[PDB]
């Protein structure tokens, strides 16, 4: 699929997501979810080759949910990143990779801490107070640059997401039909209902 | 009492199948014998053919391993066959893969070590035979390597294996006590298989006709058995002194 | 064919035992003492090694007490060499671990692993069980110090304070009786040792007997250090708990 | 579509007087498109470092596979691995992928613990070992890093030397390379103690 | 290369340039192309050196290991392994070899084993690039029952042309005589031969 | 004891007592022959008629390995079937890597080496058969006979199973009355008579005789049945000799 | 005794146990009976009925349109013998364009056979089978015993009380191999020489089972109302 | 890269240059071409440098368990039938050029080995991209029966022709002499003709030039007691 | 055919007894006597050269073999057993170390290897165990020298000397009053020398003993010069001559 953005602030993780699915010439669907929650404080999105990225997400969502079972404890979110990167370093040397790039935003209730990973589907992992995928970092970086602080509350980080996507919707070539917007933090995941 | 019946050990540390092989060895009630010279290495068999019926030309326990290889066997021949096809393979193999030929010792010790998985692993029985091999090596010159059902083998100057052996060793030892040297001081390989005929005739107390023994002669390069007629005017030179 | 001479090594008694597993830990119990105890501020594993020789040479040998990683030890009461080919999986399970996910791997999930092995021997394969029972002492964020034993039969238990190989009877009654929860790690190595010189089987309790190691959070800070006593640290030991 | 070219980065080091130095830049980037001004390239096993660059999820496997493998020699050899043997292994590891490989240029700085002597190697993406006296270069700037070194480095330069020398050789090397800059980290290390400094360079 | 195997009254006479090459660079100009498979078996090689060096060494080996259970093989014997090799391995292999040898029942015998893997048992054979040149000089020249000087004559004269015209071939002209008298080897250098 | 109750095991004499229950199957098998000739191989076998009801002619007993290899056996017959099934895989083998047909004594290691490999585990039954067999190579004639344990040798004359101590008493007289040799056409002859003569030792069912032969002159060094008139005649002449 | 726990062991005497015990579940299986003349060939067989409630266990078995069979002893065992002539028949028609020879069909069954009576782990076959059929040398009849032996007959029997019905063709043998061009007497034939092995019992409708191939007639089985006529 | 081999009167050396490049930049400018595939059997290499070292590690490792099972000592034919063997199955994708020297009970030997398994013999060799500048000289200066002297001299004069004339090859010369009845001498560095002159300016800076943002000590010791 | 015993044949026993086990200790007590001591500069191995005829040449069977370049075995038990384990011994420490690291492998690490095989050949399916005790001598640079026996079973244990076979307990008693921490090489081969004169019977001299040291490195039996760093192997076998000359100044 297309774009998914990310943002770290203070005490939460918010996650961005287009809602538009396209084959080719027509558009399909225009309410999309690109998210799957791995644990209760531990979201991922994820953008590429159609198919591939649903089998993946759900794939990793039934491993972690295993792991949560048999130990009765939810994984890191730097733990689960992790194995998550390493099946994607697996996979660029298959007979067929999965096409699949991930945002994984979780807080860590053992630090206390929001955490954001960018995942590429070569196994590229890094951590970052904003990231994206794609075309999307090109048009939003500049304003993240510009505006972003360490100490911003969730508030403020939601309106300097809004100035993003406004920048996407008017520079972009594609209609990605708005988008879908998910914060993570100690309480849990919830959707933002109004963007 | 399972112990007797497959190649584990036994309360005294000993495997019994290993040990009943040895005895299946002197099946035949076959006498051998092995010297060295100076340019050469000669084997000397028995030869008996009890049937009327059967083909003489046929009945050998001598084998051409490779051209400078040959191998002779103490025990019943479809043990003996088996073993001379693998030392065959075994021997073509090596030649393939390191580029020269592959030396009496070397070959000895590659059939001791699959006789010894034979003691080791369960769901393979021993073969009841005793393999001597001889050659003239290029490196170590003369060779007698001989290999047993233990998986055991080692060099030797001379050795006689068979149900009379105990008597040919002695008169071996006897010679070698005399000379104070580790073979038969003698250019001509003739001489020293008549040297050979002459030492198993004495040891046995038995006479030889032309039909009664099996000759084989390794030298420089090749090895070869002897035909009845070679054999005979060996047998006339002995008579004659 | 070869059924004949095939012992069964993985059926049922008529009273629903394991032949095998039970014979197993009947080898175990002639095997030399080894103890475990859990303190709050850390853990100590001592072990007894079996009748030695003045010409053994002690400081360069390991019979007893195995490193798994930095936080996770085990003690061994068995067989030598079956445990050495269940560490050495242990030792590669640990750092699959740590590859996977980036963290130490937990105590449980390690002693779970090598307890599964030792059930598999016992369900299928026709092979004879491992003859060990260990004692895991390790560390990590979730439950901090922690004691488990896991035996031939692949079950595992968690404890305060335990012991296997010989005279197991005699000193778990003696752990029993001397244990108390608010004890600390320097009061748990003073239990260990008298325990063991009282159980043992020998004439007296020297340093060139034992095998010694604990586990402390007395590493600077918050962090936790591993540490195979030396010979010559264990004769120290010994005159300060006043047993030579 | 070029692997080793497709994150950039830089890594270089030298040999001095009783110590050694590795460096390196902390650009990640998507071509064009920087990613991450954080990413360190230089990692330890012990008193081993290892330097890698090239591909960055091939950078991040090998540092994790050879953390797998220091630690499992260490538990049984019961001593930290030295720079000699750990260039072996090394090139053992990468040479089994001949046919299908890592895409990386690694770098390993060190002193052997018993000797006292100063180390360094280097290696192309499937195992030749080039384990040279004076310095090693590798990544997307290694030309400049070659033209920068052969002037700048002369041998027995004394630790706070050294680090000026392969300091500037880094710095100006990374600003005449695209993919490279962002950031960049010096280890000086010596007998029993390591110092890391970060320097500041320009941001584009 | 230019090589080519004869029969005659007394047996078969195998011949050979020597020259071996990297596209315009002769890598070798003293080669041995003329190769033993047994006492009395020989072969003469064109293609890939690598190839046919592998396959010669294979048939060594099964000739070797059939002469130690049922001993000497025939040249139709030693033929049919090489066939074997060449046939069933004709994707991966560039070989085009001329199995030559003496016998004391068949005598000597000749047979061509071209690229595709099939035989053909001929009087004489010809082959390698330099080849082309002579078949009208061979087929014009050519008798059966020759004697041992006629032959080297023969070859000497036939691959002497092959090499004038070929650039692929040259240096000295080996050979090999197989009669029931044993393995001569010859050898003719430049000056002698060029002058013919 | 317990050393003869599983295959491969060696008792303390150094026997293998399942290969010498093997031989007592061979034993209880019908009678069979073979003859060497002056340029060729002849093999004869009694054939028991249980019952009227047997299709005469047709049961038949001798098989071709090849076209220049023939084999006989008594015993247990479908481990016969077995072996010759065995052999003629061992000689197309042969055929297509080395072009010309299998060599006697080379054939004849192939089916020792395949029956003496039933004999080194307990997890194989030993053939219960012991087989006849030969034919005409570039080297000549040959014949062989095979035993439960692998052990073979070359033959001027061979027997085995129920009759073959009347058998070989024949055999050997033909041995010492023709050191010159004997021609085909009297192989032939001479195989009917022993057949007839060694079924006095299976006398209570009458039979039905079966032969065969290789010989460079008569059959071109192919194996072929003896059919028709050369058969009758061979009959009539065994027939003869009994009275 | 000690020498019958498995297939791979001889007895002291060179006896086969499991073989010869297999050999004795057709003694205890249903009679069936078969004979030909030089244009047909011709299988009887007496089928066994659980109860009265119960059906009568089938025993004839079509292979081709030019051969089949009829069981008697462990029926699943024919089955897998039956299957496996059933795809060699086939094997030859769809490779060779050729119609598999009934003496060819019995070597291939002797094989099947002898390696279930060699090997460790395996059974012998515990059933006896009587293959007929026409092909280019004219009707065959076939006796096939789990031993591996297979013999080619004029008539023949097997099953309990076999040794009647045997007697009878070996009487009849000059008569009924002249049958030629009749079916109903070649039938009749047989149908009088499965009685000599009854006791008891008699042929009945649902009792009876006749099979025939010949000339120019496929392998047809008569079941039901169809072998009345013969009763 | 340039490698020659040179047969004398009681044995054989072989020589190379110390140049290993990254297309046109020089990587290592002291290389060790020459190879120990046992105490008396040494190859110099051509191509894929890691592939020569490989190759050349295996089968050295294999002639020694090889020599440990027979007694013998290792002979020049086992190395050259095992690497060709080798290098034959991979179809030439282990880009292996070899020049294999050494010496045996049976005496001297000289081959090449060519990456796709073909082999040669003969009394003086070269190989690599300054093959044909060395191959030269060996053709103006080889005879029979050349001396000790003769053939070292003869060998680096070859490389020699590599190291100026080609530009794959430079630095300096290596050589390894392998007589019969002695011990092989690996004499590296043999020729130095390419020392650096010295700069006209040093480059030492000032202590304190290059700007620094953050200072740590980094912890290479294990977790420490007490 | 196929291996149809893939169950274990080593089974506890009601007692605890692994009794294939014990069997193998026990043909190992029958077994020629050999020894091992460790000094200050170097390790000795050494054992009788028990020839079963006066024919054979007892030269050319090796009961004390090199493993590698600064490490050498001898045994006592089977002799054939012994041979095989040598064969795996050497090719593993290629496999699974020289050809990863580059460098031979450190005494301990290459005894626990040995140890490995000797350990599944006592649990796999349808083996026995070997029927040997070995003791493993060596040096490496990190643990100096160092001497190692290892039984059936597969464990193992470090030595500062001791002895396995036949006369093995009145051996060890014999070394327990010699074996002091201050002992150079020399010391150590004449001690051996005294320690196994008790256990043989017949002839005792440089033909009928076998003996062997892990000592300085020898630059003579390298090869070849040039490498600064390879100074050439530890491991040496006494020659027939050199044991004569000290059982003079015995
Ligand atoms: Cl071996
Ligand atoms: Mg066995
Ligand atoms: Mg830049
Ligand atoms: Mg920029
Ligand atoms: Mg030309």
């Amino acid at each position: 699929m297309d774009i998914i953005l990310g943002i770290r602030v203070q005490d939460s993780v918010i996650l961005a997501s287009s809602k538009a699915v396209t084959r080719g010439i027509s558009v399909l669907k225009d309410s999309d979810d690109k998210t799957r929650q791995l644990s209760p404080h531990t979201l991922m999105s994820f953008a590429g080759e159609a198919g591939d990225t649903v089998q993946f997400a759900e794939y990793i969502q039934a491993n972690i949910q295993l792991y949560s079972i048999r130990e009765d404890y939810e994984l890191s979110p730097q733990a689960v990143s992790s194995f998550v990167r390493q099946e994607l370093a697996k996979s660029i040397r298959s007979r067929r990779p999965y096409q699949v790039n991930v945002l994984i935003g979780g807080y860590d209730k053992k630090k206390n801490k929001p955490e954001l990973y960018q995942i590429d589907y070569l196994g590229t992992k890094v951590e970052l107070p904003y990231g994206a995928h794609g075309y999307s970092g090109f048009y939003t970086f500049s304003l993240l640059d510009h505006h972003y602080r360490p100490d911003m509350t969730t508030e403020e980080g939601l309106d300097l997401l809004k100035l993003c996507v406004q920048e996407l919707e008017k520079r972009m070539p594609m209609d990605f039909k708005g988008v879908i917007v998910k914060i993570v933090d100690k309480d849990g995941i919830r959707q933002v209902d109004d963007f | 009492g399972y112990d007797r019946h497959i190649t584990i050990f036994s309360p005294e540390g000993r495997l019994y199948q290993v040990e009943y092989a040895f005895k299946a060895t002197n099946q035949t009630n076959i006498n051998s014998l092995a010297v060295r010279g100076k340019d050469c290495t000669v084997v000397i068999s028995q030869k008996k053919v009890p049937d009327k019926l059967l083909d003489p030309t046929t009945v050998s326990y001598i084998f051409c391993i490779s051209r400078t290889i040959g191998m002779v066997v103490n025990g019943p021949i479809p043990d003996a066959r088996n073993a001379a096809l693998r030392a065959k393979a075994e021997a073509a193999e090596f030649r393939y893969k390191y580029g020269y030929d592959m030396p009496c010792d070397v070959l000895a010790k590659r059939m001791a070590n699959l006789s010894q998985i034979y003691t080791q692993r369960a769901y393979m029985r021993p073969l009841g035979v005793i393999l001597t091999f001889v050659s003239v090596d290029e490196e170590l010159g003369p060779s007698i390597y001989k290999t047993d059902p233990a998986g055991y083998y080692v060099g030797y100057k001379a050795t006689a294996t068979g149900p009379k052996q105990q008597e040919i060793t002695t008169n071996l030892e006897n010679h070698f006590k005399k000379s104070k040297i580790d073979h038969i001081n003698e250019e001509s390989w003739e001489k020293v298989v008549e040297f050979a005929i002459t030492h198993m005739i004495d040891a046995l107390g038995t006479e030889f006709s032309k039909n009664d023994l099996e000759v084989g002669v390794a030298t420089k390069d090749k090895f070869f058995t002897l035909s009845a007629e070679n054999i005979e005017e060996r047998l006339v030179a002995i008579a004659e002194q | 064919g070869s059924r004949r001479y095939d012992s069964r090594t993985t059926i049922f008694s008529p009273e629903g035992r394991l032949y095998q597993v039970e014979y197993a830990l009947e080898s175990i119990s002639h095997a030399g003492t080894a103890i475990g105890i859990m303190a709050s501020d850390g853990i100590v594993l001592a072990a007894e090694r079996k009748v030695t020789s003045t010409l053994l040479e002690q400081d360069t040998s390991t019979e007893k007490l195995y490193k798994l990683n930095d936080k996770i030890a085990v003690a061994v009461a068995g067989l030598t060499a079956d445990a050495e080919i269940l560490i050495n999986t242990a030792r590669i399970h640990a750092q699959n671990y740590l590859k996977t996910y980036n963290e130490d791997i937990p105590v449980e999930i390690l002693v779970r692993r090598l307890s599964d092995i030792k059930q598999g021997y016992t369900q299928h394969g026709g092979l004879r069980p491992f003859g060990v029972s260990f004692i895991y002492a390790g560390y990590d964020d979730r439950y901090g110090y922690q004691l488990y034993t896991s035996n031939p039969s692949g079950n595992y238990t968690g404890w305060k304070a335990i012991s296997v190989g010989a005279n197991t009877s005699a000193a778990q009654t003696l752990l029993q009786m001397d244990y108390k929860d608010d004890m600390k790690v320097d009061d748990a190595i003073e239990l260990a040792l008298k325990t063991l010189s009282k159980t043992t089987d020998s004439s007296a309790l020297t340093y060139d007997r034992l095998e010694f190691a604990t586990i402390r959070k007395g590493a600077n800070d918050g962090e936790v250090y591993q540490k195979i006593f030396k010979p010559q640290e264990i004769k120290d030991i010994l005159v300060k708990t006043g047993i030579t | 579509s070029d692997p080793s070219s497709i994150n950039g980065g830089i890594v270089v080091a030298m040999t001095g007087k009783d110590c050694v130095a590795i460096a390196c830049d902390l650009r990640l980037g998507s071509q064009s498109l920087g990613v991450s001004n954080k990413f360190e390239k230089i990692f330890h096993y012990g008193h081993v470092f290892l330097g890698i660059t090239g591909l960055a999820t091939d950078v991040t496997t090998l540092n994790e596979m050879f953390r797998y493998k220091t630690n499992l020699y260490k538990l049984k050899e019961e001593r930290a691995i030295e720079p000699e043997t750990f260039t072996q292994l090394v090139s053992s590891s990468l040479y089994e992928r001949r046919f299908g490989p890592y895409f990386v240029g690694p770098v390993v700085a060190g002193i052997n613990s018993k000797s006292g002597k100063p180390f360094i190697a280097g290696f192309d993406l499937i195992g030749c070992i080039d384990e040279a006296k004076d310095f090693i270069v590798s990544g997307t700037a290694s030309d400049q890093l070659f033209g920068m070194c052969e002037s700048l480095y002369e041998p027995n330069l004394e630790p706070e030397d050294l680090f000026e020398t392969i300091s500037q050789a880094l710095l100006n090397a990374a600003d005449r390379d695209a993919l490279s800059g962002w950031g960049a980290v010096v280890y000086i290390i010596k007998k029993d103690e390591v110092v890391k400094r970060y320097l500041k360079m320009r941001q584009d | 290369t230019s090589i080519m195997a004869v029969t005659f009254k007394d047996g078969v006479i195998l011949g050979a340039d020597s020259r071996t090459t990297t596209g315009a660079y002769i890598a070798n100009r003293v080669t041995d192309k003329l190769t033993r498979v047994h006492d009395k078996i020989w072969c003469c090689r064109s293609g890939s050196a690598a190839d046919t060096q592998a396959i010669a060494d294979i048939v060594q080996y099964h000739l070797e290991l059939y002469t130690s259970q049922y001993g000497t093989p025939s040249t139709e014997t030693a033929a049919s392994v090489f066939k074997e090799l060449c046939y069933e391995n004709k994707d991966n292999l560039t070989a085009g070899i001329i199995v030559a040898g003496y016998d004391d029942k068949n005598k000597g015998e000749v047979y061509t084993i071209p690229l595709g893997g099939s035989v053909h048992k001929l009087p004489y054979a010809i082959a390698g690039s330099g080849s082309t040149f002579i078949y009208g000089y061979c087929d014009k020249n050519f008798r059966e029952n020759m004697s041992k000087e006629e032959t080297v004559d023969f070859i000497k004269h036939s691959l002497s042309q092959a090499i004038k015209w070929d650039g692929s071939s040259g240096g000295v002209i080996r050979m090999v005589v197989l009669t029931a008298a044993g393995v001569e080897r010859l050898i003719f250098y430049p000056d002698e031969y060029e002058q013919l | 004891t317990g050393y003869d109750l599983s295959n491969s095991v060696f008792s303390p004499d150094g026997r293998n007592f399942q290969v010498e229950y093997a031989v007592k199957a061979v034993e209880n098998g019908t009678t069979s022959i073979g003859i060497k000739c002056n340029d060729g191989v002849v093999f004869a076998v009694e054939k028991l008629i249980t019952s009227k009801l047997l299709v005469p002619q047709k049961n038949v007993k001798i098989q071709v390995v090849d076209r220049h290899i023939g084999c006989v056996y008594s015993g247990l017959i479908p481990d016969g079937r077995h072996l010759v099934n065995r052999g003629r895989e061992e000689a197309a083998s042969f055929k297509k890597l080395y072009k010309t047909p299998i060599p006697i004594p080379a054939f004849a290691d192939r089916l020792g080496q395949y029956v003496q490999a039933h004999t080194l585990y307990n997890s194989v039954r030993p053939f219960g058969v012991s087989t006849i067999f030969g034919g005409v190579d570039k080297n000549g004639a040959h014949l062989y006979m095979l035993e439960p344990s692998g052990s073979y040798w070359g033959y001027k004359g061979a027997a085995t199973g129920k009759g073959r101590q009347s058998a070989k008493a024949e055999l050997e007289k033909l041995v010492d009355h023709h050191p010159e040799g004997l021609s085909a056409r009297e192989a032939v002859k001479q195989a009917a008579k022993i057949i007839y003569l060694a079924h006095e030792d299976n006398k209570e069912k009458d039979f039905e005789l079966e032969i065969s032969w290789c010989s460079l002159s008569e059959t071109n060094g192919l194996h072929k049945f003896v059919k028709g008139d050369l058969l009758q005649e061979a009959i009539d002449f065994a027939q003869k000799e009994i009275n | 005794n000690n020498y019958d726990g498995d297939t791979v062991t001889f007895s002291p005497t060179g006896r086969l146990f499991q073989v010869e015990y297999a050999l004795e579940a057709i003694k205890q299986g249903s009679v069936t009976v078969g004979l030909r003349s030089n244009t047909h060939a011709v299988l009887v067989a007496l089928k066994r009925n659980a109860d009265e409630l119960s059906s009568y266990q089938k025993k004839i078995i079509k292979c081709d349109e030019h051969m089949g069979l009829s069981l008697a002893g462990l029926a699943p065992d024919a089955r897998v013998l039956s299957n496996y002539l059933r795809q060699q028949c086939n094997y030859s028609s769809l490779v060779f364009n050729r119609k598999l020879a009934v003496e060819r069909a019995g070597h291939l069954l002797c094989d099947k056979a002898q390696k279930n009576t060699q090997s460790y782990g395996g059974r012998p076959y515990g059933v006896g089978l009587l293959i007929i059929g026409y092909d280019k040398s004219g009707a065959h009849l076939l006796e096939f015993q789990p031993s591996g032996n297979v013999t080619e007959l004029y008539g023949t029997a097997i099953g309990a009380r076999s040794q009647g019905a045997k007697t009878y063709l070996e009487r009849t043998l000059d008569t009924f191999i002249k049958i030629d061009g009749n079916p109903d007497e070649l039938i009749k034939a047989g149908v009088e020489a499965i009685s000599q092995s009854l006791r008891d019992e008699s042929l009945t409708v649902d009792n009876l089972s006749i099979a025939i191939v010949g000339k120019d007639t496929p392998f047809t089985i008569y079941d039901g109302e169809a072998v009345a006529k013969y009763i | 890269t340039t490698i020659v081999g040179v047969k004398f009167n009681n044995g054989v050396v072989i020589a190379a240059d110390t140049r290993s490049t990254q297309g046109p930049i020089v990587a290592d400018k002291n290389c060790a071409k020459l190879h120990r595939i046992s105490p008396k059997i040494w190859c110099a290499g051509a191509g894929t440098a890691a592939d020569t070292e490989a190759v050349t590690q295996l089968i050295g490792s294999n002639i020694e368990l090889h020599s440990l099972y027979t007694s013998r000592e290792p002979r020049v034919v086992s190395a050259l039938q095992m690497l060709k063997q080798h290098l034959f199955k991979y179809q030439g994708h282990i880009g292996a050029y070899l020049i294999v020297a050494g010496v045996d009970p049976t005496g001297s030997h000289l081959f090449s080995i060519d990456a796709h398994g073909s082999t040669d013999v003969g009394y003086y060799l070269s190989l690599g991209s300054g093959s044909l500048a060395a191959m030269a000289v060996l053709e103006s200066h080889w005879k029979q029966d050349l001396t000790k002297e003769e053939a070292i001299k003869l060998a680096s004069d070859a490389i020699q022709a590599g190291i100026w004339n080609d530009l794959g090859s430079g630095s300096n010369v290596d050589v390894c002499v392998m007589e019969i009845g002695k011990d092989a001498e690996y004499l590296r560095n043999y020729l130095t003709p390419n020392v650096r002159e010295e700069k006209q300016k040093s480059y030492k800076f000032p202590r304190g030039t290059t700007a620094v943002l953050k200072e740590s000590i980094v912890n290479i010791c294990d977790i420490q007691e007490e | 055919m196929t291996d149809r015993y893939s169950f274990s044949l080593t089974t506890f026993s009601p007692s605890g007894k692994l009794g294939q086990i014990d069997y193998a200790l026990t043909a190992v007590k029958q077994g020629v006597t050999s020894l091992g001591i460790k000094a200050t500069n170097g390790v000795v191995i050494a054992t009788e050269k028990k020839s079963s005829s006066p024919l054979a040449m007892s030269e050319t069977l090796s009961k004390v073999s090199l493993l590698t370049p600064d490490i050498g075995a001898v045994y006592s038990g089977m002799g054939p057993d012994y041979r095989v384990l040598v064969d795996k011994s050497r090719k593993v420490a290629h496999t699974s170390y020289k050809r990863i690291y580059g460098e031979y492998p450190p005494t301990k690490l290459l005894v626990s290897e040995v140890a490995k095989i000797m350990q599944e050949a006592t649990q796999s399916g349808g083996v026995r165990p070997f029927g040997v005790s070995l003791l493993i001598a060596g040096h490496d640079e990190f643990n100096g020298f160092s001497l190692y026996q290892v039984d059936p079973s597969g464990s193992y244990f470090p030595w500062k000397a001791t002895a396995i076979g036949k006369g093995s307990v009145a051996a060890k008693t014999f070394l327990e009053k010699r074996w002091n921490d201050e002992l150079e090489l020399e010391d150590a081969i004449h001690i051996a020398l005294l320690t196994l004169k008790e256990s043989v019977e017949g002839e005792f001299n440089g033909d009928t003993i076998e003996l062997a040291i892990i000592g300085d490195e020898n630059p003579d039996l390298l090869g070849y010069t040039g490498i600064p760093t390879d100074k050439g192997p530890r491991f040496r076998k006494l020659t027939s001559q050199e044991i004569n000359d000290r059982l003079e100044a015995l």
